[PDB]
DNA sequence: GTAAGTGATTAGAGAATTGGAGAGTGTGT
Protein backbone atom coordinates (compact mmCIF):
# COMPACT_ATOMS: atom_id res chain seq x y z
CA UNK A 1 0.00 0.00 0.00
CA UNK A 2 3.09 2.02 -1.01
CA UNK A 3 4.42 3.87 -3.85
CA UNK A 4 8.31 4.12 -4.21
CA UNK A 5 8.85 4.34 -8.46
CA UNK A 6 10.77 7.77 -8.30
CA UNK A 7 10.50 8.19 -12.07
CA UNK A 8 6.96 8.60 -12.51
CA UNK A 9 6.87 10.88 -10.01
CA UNK A 10 10.04 12.82 -11.39
CA UNK A 11 8.09 12.49 -14.50
CA UNK A 12 4.92 14.62 -13.12
CA UNK A 13 7.45 16.77 -11.24
CA UNK A 14 9.59 17.78 -14.64
CA UNK A 15 6.11 18.33 -16.39
CA UNK A 16 5.22 21.00 -13.76
CA UNK A 17 8.15 23.02 -14.06
CA UNK A 18 7.97 22.89 -17.92
CA UNK A 19 4.31 23.64 -18.10
CA UNK A 20 3.86 26.42 -15.27
CA UNK A 21 3.23 29.57 -16.58
CA UNK A 22 2.28 33.28 -16.24
CA UNK A 23 1.58 35.61 -19.58
CA UNK A 24 3.36 38.69 -20.34
CA UNK A 25 1.76 42.10 -18.50
CA UNK A 26 2.42 43.55 -22.05
CA UNK A 27 0.78 40.29 -23.30
CA UNK A 28 3.81 39.92 -25.68
CA UNK A 29 4.23 36.05 -24.54
CA UNK A 30 4.56 34.11 -21.41
CA UNK A 31 7.24 33.80 -19.15
CA UNK A 32 8.06 30.61 -17.34
CA UNK A 33 9.81 31.78 -14.01
CA UNK A 34 10.39 28.55 -12.07
CA UNK A 35 12.62 27.44 -15.31
CA UNK A 36 14.31 30.60 -15.15
CA UNK A 37 15.29 30.44 -11.52
CA UNK A 38 16.66 26.81 -12.60
CA UNK A 39 18.77 28.68 -15.25
CA UNK A 40 19.99 31.15 -12.69
CA UNK A 41 21.61 27.87 -10.40
CA UNK A 42 22.67 26.48 -13.70
CA UNK A 43 24.87 29.62 -14.19
CA UNK A 44 24.90 30.46 -10.20
CA UNK A 45 23.27 33.51 -10.11
CA UNK A 46 21.09 31.86 -7.17
CA UNK A 47 21.23 29.17 -4.15
CA UNK A 48 17.50 28.23 -3.65
CA UNK A 49 14.34 27.71 -5.45
CA UNK A 50 11.19 28.60 -3.49
CA UNK A 51 8.22 26.68 -4.44
CA UNK A 52 4.90 27.52 -4.34
CA UNK A 53 2.48 24.42 -3.24
CA UNK A 54 -0.44 26.30 -4.44
CA UNK A 55 0.62 26.92 -8.27
CA UNK A 56 1.52 23.15 -8.49
CA UNK A 57 -2.40 22.68 -7.08
CA UNK A 58 -3.97 25.16 -9.36
CA UNK A 59 -2.17 24.54 -12.45
CA UNK A 60 -3.48 23.30 -15.39
CA UNK A 61 -1.74 19.41 -15.41
CA UNK A 62 -2.68 15.81 -14.84
CA UNK A 63 -2.83 14.33 -10.95
CA UNK A 64 -1.94 18.07 -10.11
CA UNK A 65 -3.72 17.61 -6.92
CA UNK A 66 -2.27 14.25 -6.50
CA UNK A 67 1.21 15.40 -6.16
CA UNK A 68 0.27 18.48 -4.49
CA UNK A 69 -0.95 16.08 -1.26
CA UNK A 70 1.54 13.90 -1.80
CA UNK A 71 4.06 16.20 -0.87
CA UNK A 72 2.27 17.79 2.09
CA UNK A 73 2.12 13.89 3.54
CA UNK A 74 5.61 13.29 2.77
CA UNK A 75 7.76 16.41 2.36
CA UNK A 76 11.04 15.24 3.62
CA UNK A 77 11.09 12.80 0.99
CA UNK A 78 9.72 15.10 -2.24
CA UNK A 79 12.56 17.31 -1.11
CA UNK A 80 15.26 14.62 -2.55
CA UNK A 81 12.65 14.08 -5.75
CA UNK A 82 12.89 17.84 -6.79
CA UNK A 83 16.56 18.00 -6.48
CA UNK A 84 17.20 15.21 -8.45
CA UNK A 85 14.70 16.94 -11.14
CA UNK A 86 16.66 20.29 -10.91
CA UNK A 87 19.86 18.44 -10.94
CA UNK A 88 18.49 16.77 -14.32
CA UNK A 89 17.55 19.98 -15.58
CA UNK A 90 20.59 22.05 -14.76
CA UNK A 91 22.59 19.10 -16.72
CA UNK A 92 20.18 19.35 -20.13
CA UNK A 93 20.81 23.38 -19.52
CA UNK A 94 24.95 23.25 -19.46
CA UNK A 95 25.42 20.02 -21.89
CA UNK A 96 29.36 19.88 -21.91
CA UNK A 97 30.45 23.00 -20.64
CA UNK A 98 31.14 23.15 -16.84
CA UNK A 99 29.74 25.18 -13.90
CA UNK A 100 32.22 28.24 -12.79
CA UNK A 101 34.21 27.54 -9.80
CA UNK A 102 33.76 29.79 -6.82
CA UNK A 103 34.86 28.90 -3.83
CA UNK A 104 37.10 26.29 -2.16
CA UNK A 105 35.01 22.86 -2.48
CA UNK A 106 33.93 23.79 -5.86
CA UNK A 107 37.50 23.74 -6.91
CA UNK A 108 38.18 20.55 -4.90
CA UNK A 109 34.94 18.86 -6.65
CA UNK A 110 36.05 20.48 -10.19
CA UNK A 111 40.12 19.31 -9.84
CA UNK A 112 38.87 15.65 -8.53
CA UNK A 113 36.37 14.63 -10.72
CA UNK A 114 38.78 14.70 -13.59
CA UNK A 115 41.91 13.49 -11.23
CA UNK A 116 39.03 10.57 -11.60
CA UNK A 117 39.13 10.66 -14.68
CA UNK A 118 42.77 10.49 -15.16
CA UNK A 119 27.67 7.72 -14.34
CA UNK A 120 27.73 4.68 -12.04
CA UNK A 121 31.21 5.51 -10.93
CA UNK A 122 29.94 9.03 -9.97
CA UNK A 123 27.20 8.23 -8.25
CA UNK A 124 28.74 5.00 -6.37
CA UNK A 125 31.53 7.29 -5.27
CA UNK A 126 29.97 10.97 -4.33
CA UNK A 127 26.96 11.08 -2.14
CA UNK A 128 24.06 13.41 -3.29
CA UNK A 129 24.54 16.08 -0.57
CA UNK A 130 28.39 16.44 -2.25
CA UNK A 131 26.89 16.07 -6.04
CA UNK A 132 24.45 18.80 -5.27
CA UNK A 133 25.16 22.48 -4.14
CA UNK A 134 21.71 24.05 -3.86
CA UNK A 135 18.51 24.23 -1.65
CA UNK A 136 14.96 23.72 -2.53
CA UNK A 137 11.76 25.03 0.02
CA UNK A 138 8.45 24.89 -0.19
CA UNK A 139 5.45 27.13 0.50
CA UNK A 140 1.63 27.00 1.37
CA UNK A 141 -0.98 29.99 1.54
CA UNK A 142 -3.99 28.20 1.77
CA UNK A 143 -5.76 27.84 5.06
CA UNK A 144 -6.45 24.39 5.47
CA UNK A 145 -2.74 24.67 6.57
CA UNK A 146 -2.85 27.50 9.11
CA UNK A 147 -2.59 25.96 12.79
CA UNK A 148 -1.08 27.95 15.84
CA UNK A 149 1.95 26.17 18.16
CA UNK A 150 -0.72 24.93 20.63
CA UNK A 151 -2.36 22.41 17.57
CA UNK A 152 1.23 20.59 15.81
CA UNK A 153 0.35 16.96 17.25
CA UNK A 154 1.34 13.64 16.46
CA UNK A 155 -0.79 13.63 13.33
CA UNK A 156 1.28 16.13 11.97
CA UNK A 157 4.78 14.47 12.63
CA UNK A 158 6.36 14.65 9.02
CA UNK A 159 4.11 16.68 7.13
CA UNK A 160 4.16 20.00 6.04
CA UNK A 161 2.54 22.94 8.52
CA UNK A 162 2.39 26.57 8.13
CA UNK A 163 1.50 29.00 11.32
CA UNK A 164 2.65 32.79 12.58
CA UNK A 165 3.60 34.16 15.53
CA UNK A 166 6.42 36.20 17.44
CA UNK A 167 10.12 35.83 17.71
CA UNK A 168 11.27 35.79 21.52
CA UNK A 169 15.00 34.13 21.22
CA UNK A 170 17.22 33.92 17.84
CA UNK A 171 21.00 32.49 18.16
CA UNK A 172 23.70 33.98 15.85
CA UNK A 173 24.84 31.91 12.82
CA UNK A 174 27.14 29.01 13.59
CA UNK A 175 29.17 26.24 10.83
CA UNK A 176 26.85 22.71 11.11
CA UNK A 177 28.09 20.08 9.80
CA UNK A 178 26.22 18.30 6.41
CA UNK A 179 28.81 15.91 4.74
CA UNK A 180 32.35 14.84 6.64
CA UNK A 181 35.60 13.75 4.67
CA UNK A 182 38.31 11.62 5.65
CA UNK A 183 41.26 10.23 4.19
CA UNK A 184 43.38 7.48 4.93
CA UNK A 185 47.28 7.64 5.87
CA UNK A 186 48.54 4.50 4.54
CA UNK A 187 46.42 3.88 0.89
CA UNK A 188 45.57 7.91 -0.30
CA UNK A 189 41.83 6.64 -0.32
CA UNK A 190 38.85 8.73 0.77
CA UNK A 191 35.74 7.88 3.13
CA UNK A 192 32.39 9.93 2.64
CA UNK A 193 30.39 10.54 5.90
CA UNK A 194 26.75 12.39 5.85
CA UNK A 195 25.32 13.65 8.73
CA UNK A 196 22.02 13.72 9.41
CA UNK A 197 20.25 14.79 12.95
CA UNK A 198 22.20 16.65 16.01
CA UNK A 199 24.92 13.92 16.39
CA UNK A 200 27.25 11.40 14.49
CA UNK A 201 30.01 9.36 14.65
CA UNK A 202 33.63 9.17 12.90
CA UNK A 203 35.01 6.16 11.89
CA UNK A 204 38.27 4.81 13.42
CA UNK A 205 39.50 2.34 10.70
CA UNK A 206 40.21 2.37 7.14
CA UNK A 207 37.58 0.65 4.77
CA UNK A 208 39.39 0.09 1.60
CA UNK A 209 40.14 -3.55 0.80
CA UNK A 210 43.49 -2.98 -0.10
CA UNK A 211 44.47 -1.22 3.12
CA UNK A 212 42.83 -4.23 4.89
CA UNK A 213 43.71 -7.03 3.78
CA UNK A 214 47.46 -5.85 3.62
CA UNK A 215 46.45 -5.32 7.38
CA UNK A 216 48.17 -1.63 6.89
CA UNK A 217 46.44 -0.40 9.66
CA UNK A 218 46.25 3.36 8.12
CA UNK A 219 44.55 5.93 10.38
CA UNK A 220 41.70 8.11 9.11
CA UNK A 221 42.49 12.19 9.03
CA UNK A 222 39.31 14.35 8.67
CA UNK A 223 39.68 17.18 6.33
CA UNK A 224 37.58 20.48 6.05
CA UNK A 225 38.43 21.62 2.68
CA UNK A 226 36.71 18.69 1.01
CA UNK A 227 34.18 18.39 4.06
CA UNK A 228 30.86 20.36 3.85
CA UNK A 229 29.04 23.11 5.82
CA UNK A 230 25.93 24.91 5.80
CA UNK A 231 24.39 28.87 7.81
CA UNK B 1 47.53 -16.16 9.04
CA UNK B 2 49.71 -13.77 7.16
CA UNK B 3 53.84 -13.33 6.42
CA UNK B 4 56.28 -12.59 3.53
CA UNK B 5 57.29 -15.73 1.49
CA UNK B 6 58.62 -16.59 -1.54
CA UNK B 7 55.16 -16.20 -3.32
CA UNK B 8 55.08 -12.67 -2.68
CA UNK B 9 59.10 -12.20 -2.84
CA UNK B 10 58.77 -13.43 -6.83
CA UNK B 11 55.25 -12.22 -7.75
CA UNK B 12 54.96 -9.21 -9.42
CA UNK B 13 54.79 -6.92 -6.20
CA UNK B 14 58.76 -8.72 -5.95
CA UNK B 15 62.42 -8.68 -7.38
CA UNK B 16 60.61 -7.23 -11.20
CA UNK B 17 59.02 -4.15 -9.56
CA UNK B 18 62.49 -3.59 -7.72
CA UNK B 19 64.18 -3.73 -11.42
CA UNK B 20 61.44 -1.70 -12.56
CA UNK B 21 62.11 1.07 -9.84
CA UNK B 22 65.48 0.80 -9.65
CA UNK B 23 65.45 1.97 -13.98
CA UNK B 24 65.44 5.59 -13.65
CA UNK B 25 67.84 5.62 -11.45
CA UNK B 26 71.43 7.15 -12.56
CA UNK B 27 73.63 7.99 -9.55
CA UNK B 28 77.15 10.26 -10.16
CA UNK B 29 80.51 8.55 -9.79
CA UNK B 30 82.24 11.86 -8.78
CA UNK B 31 79.71 12.39 -6.08
CA UNK B 32 79.83 11.90 -2.11
CA UNK B 33 79.39 7.95 -2.05
CA UNK B 34 77.13 8.34 1.59
CA UNK B 35 74.87 10.93 -0.36
CA UNK B 36 74.51 8.50 -3.24
CA UNK B 37 74.36 5.69 -0.58
CA UNK B 38 71.15 7.22 1.22
CA UNK B 39 69.84 8.08 -2.20
CA UNK B 40 69.81 4.32 -3.26
CA UNK B 41 68.76 3.17 0.30
CA UNK B 42 65.60 5.19 0.76
CA UNK B 43 64.60 3.73 -3.07
CA UNK B 44 65.09 0.36 -0.96
CA UNK B 45 62.63 1.72 1.33
CA UNK B 46 59.78 2.70 -1.00
CA UNK B 47 59.54 -0.73 -2.63
CA UNK B 48 59.68 -2.36 0.97
CA UNK B 49 56.89 -0.18 1.37
CA UNK B 50 54.62 -0.98 -1.90
CA UNK B 51 55.72 -4.71 -0.95
CA UNK B 52 54.73 -5.51 2.40
CA UNK B 53 53.52 -2.49 4.02
CA UNK B 54 52.97 -4.45 8.12
CA UNK B 55 56.44 -4.45 8.66
CA UNK B 56 59.84 -2.13 9.37
CA UNK B 57 62.24 -1.60 6.37
CA UNK B 58 64.49 -2.91 8.86
CA UNK B 59 62.92 -6.28 8.89
CA UNK B 60 61.71 -6.23 5.85
CA UNK B 61 65.45 -6.45 4.01
CA UNK B 62 66.52 -9.26 7.13
CA UNK B 63 63.41 -11.21 5.63
CA UNK B 64 64.54 -10.84 2.08
CA UNK B 65 68.36 -11.99 2.95
CA UNK B 66 66.58 -14.89 4.82
CA UNK B 67 64.58 -15.95 2.09
CA UNK B 68 67.29 -15.61 -0.82
CA UNK B 69 68.40 -19.58 0.78
CA UNK B 70 65.11 -20.86 -0.75
CA UNK B 71 65.54 -22.82 -3.74
CA UNK B 72 62.63 -21.32 -5.55
CA UNK B 73 64.08 -18.19 -5.26
CA UNK B 74 67.66 -19.20 -6.38
CA UNK B 75 65.61 -20.98 -9.22
CA UNK B 76 64.07 -17.52 -9.89
CA UNK B 77 67.21 -15.66 -9.90
CA UNK B 78 68.79 -18.43 -12.15
CA UNK B 79 66.42 -17.39 -14.53
CA UNK B 80 66.17 -13.73 -13.96
CA UNK B 81 69.93 -12.96 -14.85
CA UNK B 82 69.13 -14.12 -18.31
C1' DG C 1 100.18 -39.37 -17.10
C1' DT C 2 95.36 -39.71 -18.60
C1' DA C 3 90.91 -41.69 -18.76
C1' DA C 4 87.13 -44.28 -16.75
C1' DG C 5 84.68 -46.18 -12.92
C1' DT C 6 83.23 -46.26 -8.17
C1' DG C 7 82.77 -44.23 -3.73
C1' DA C 8 81.80 -40.31 -0.81
C1' DT C 9 79.94 -35.97 0.11
C1' DT C 10 76.46 -32.52 -0.46
C1' DA C 11 71.94 -30.95 -1.46
C1' DG C 12 66.89 -31.46 -1.26
C1' DA C 13 62.71 -33.25 0.63
C1' DG C 14 59.81 -35.19 4.09
C1' DA C 15 58.37 -35.69 8.85
C1' DA C 16 58.11 -34.37 13.68
C1' DT C 17 58.68 -31.24 17.65
C1' DT C 18 58.35 -26.57 19.79
C1' DG C 19 56.64 -22.02 20.34
C1' DG C 20 54.09 -17.75 19.55
C1' DA C 21 50.59 -14.89 17.36
C1' DG C 22 45.77 -13.95 16.49
C1' DA C 23 41.04 -14.24 16.96
C1' DG C 24 37.09 -15.38 19.34
C1' DT C 25 34.22 -15.49 23.44
C1' DG C 26 33.02 -14.63 28.06
C1' DT C 27 32.68 -11.63 32.10
C1' DG C 28 32.66 -7.23 34.69
C1' DT C 29 31.87 -2.41 34.92
ZN1 LIG D 1 43.74 2.64 4.14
Amino acid sequence: TYNTDWAAEKTKIRSFFDEYYVDNEDGSGKAFPYRDQVFEIARRDKQAIVVNVDHIKESDIPDALELSEAITSNTKRYEVLFKDTISDMIQDYLGDKQAPVIDALDAYMFQRLHMDRNLQDKRKKYPPQLLQRFEVYFTTDDAAHETCVRNIKATEIGHLVSMKGVVIRATEVKPCVEVMTYTCDTCAAEVYQPVKGMQFTPPVNCPNKECVEAKANGRLHMQLRGSKFVK
Amino acid sequence: RLALNERILTGPKGISALRETLKDFKPNPKDDPYANLEKLMKKYAYWGHLMFPKMKTEDVLNRVETLGTRRQVKVFMIKHRL
